[PDB]
């Protein structure tokens, strides 16, 4: 593995200036 | 064709108008929509009764803090855009209310919604709008227990409930404060889960759907127009990035359905179904994801994004175990060949 099975944000990407 | 396609064979999104008898209960009603081929547009609507409310006012949330708000650059052209969300300061609902009323980012005059979907499909490369998207948080007064996005108490509560662990947006409420012109790209939910969205207050919010029947289509046809993102990332489409006018699903054959959701009304989105839209003004919506026993299959099936790391997974494991005891053993040896009915509901 390399992250967990269940798990994140719905926020999508967020790129800043 | 076994009443099962024989339902909504169109496939169109439909709109309900439950009783509060009907409304009281909410995986009842889900469940319901479907026998009446609801999912199969991948969208329905969902007027509830006159005399229901989440919430007295709101006349006391200027104060509301929106911590991340962005700015959506769109870059493309002719029907193929991409979006970048770049991520501004702090600002409270007043500010941004008041941006968003601006004559800077007012929506424009117009006489039918036609004539509004052609000027966001024209002008949405340009004056790039803030959305106070993905804010964690609830308008409903803690007393609502009909319809209450806080707590729907579906299956999915089974992530929570056999974990603690929790996934912002998902198994918890989010709040969108949209302005003229600020749009959410084609997608489905994560884990194909489904989405329950409800306009709190202001100008309505367009959508745009394709049926689950036809998912794979829309795929194909957004790999082939972003062959880059496509190699690197199968599931591309998960970034919601990605804008596709309806006159280019016209052009290439996908079928697909619009409608446009007002204050006060509930839209859903169903397993698998594409969707995207725009707001048409200041408005303020709230939403999150709930699962069904129709859902499981599509969990066990769904193509995650790997490209970034912070991708909402949930393990199935939970769900195969409890709902599907006969086929665990075969799932977990990764032998389970299912093949998902779009049509089919829930016998
Ligand atoms: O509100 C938005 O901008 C997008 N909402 C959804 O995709 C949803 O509710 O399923
Ligand atoms: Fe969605
Ligand atoms: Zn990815």
């Amino acid at each position: 593995k390399s992250a967990p099975a269940t798990g994140g944000v719905k926020k999508p990407h967020r790129y800043r200036p | 064709a076994s009443e099962s396609e024989t339902l909504n064979p169109s496939a169109r999104i439909m709109t309900f108008y439950p009783t509060m008898e009907e409304f009281r209960n909410f995986s009842r009603y889900i469940a319901y929509i479907e026998s009446q081929g609801a999912h199969r547009a991948g969208l329905a609507k969902v007027v509830p009764p006159k005399e229901w409310k989440p919430r007295a006012s709101y006349d006391d949330i200027d104060d509301l803090v929106i911590p991340a708000p962005i700015q959506q650059l769109v870059t493309g052209q002719s029907g193929l855009f991409t979006q970048y969300n770049i991520q501004k300061k702090a600002m409270t609902v007043r500010e941004f209310r008041k941006i968003a009323n601006s004559d800077k980012y007012c929506t424009p005059r117009y006489s039918e919604f036609e004539e509004l979907e052609r000027k966001y499909w024209k002008n949405l490369t340009f004056n790039p709008p803030i959305y106070g998207a993905d804010v964690n948080g609830t308008l409903y007064e803690k007393h609502v227990d009909e319809w209450n996005i806080g707590r729907l108490r579906t299956i999915l509560d089974l992530v929570e409930k056999e974990s603690g662990i929790t996934i912002e947006g998902v198994n918890t409420p989010y709040l969108y404060f949209g302005m003229w012109k600020t749009s959410f790209a084609w997608h489905t939910e994560d884990m194909d889960l489904y989405s329950i969205n409800y306009l709190h207050f202001g100008e309505p919010k367009s959508w745009y759907s394709v049926p689950p029947e036809h998912g794979k289509r829309l795929e194909r046809l957004a790999k082939g127009f972003f062959p880059g993102s496509a190699q690197s990332c199968e599931a591309f489409l998960r970034h919601k990035m990605t804008l596709i006018s309806p006159l280019m699903l016209k052009k290439y054959g996908i079928p697909f359905d619009k409608v446009t959701q007002e204050a006060g009304e509930f839209m859903i989105t169903f397993p698998y179904g594409y969707h995207a839209g725009f707001n048409h003004g200041f408005n303020c919506a709230e939403s999150t994801n709930f699962a069904t026993r129709r859902w499981i299959e599509y969990g066990k099936q769904a193509v995650l994004c790997s490209c970034r790391k912070d991708m909402v997974k949930i393990s199935m494991d939970v769900f195969v175990r409890k709902f599907q005891p006969e086929r665990y053993k075969l799932w977990k040896a990764g032998k389970d060949n299912t093949v998902i009915d779009h049509t089919l509901p829930t016998p």
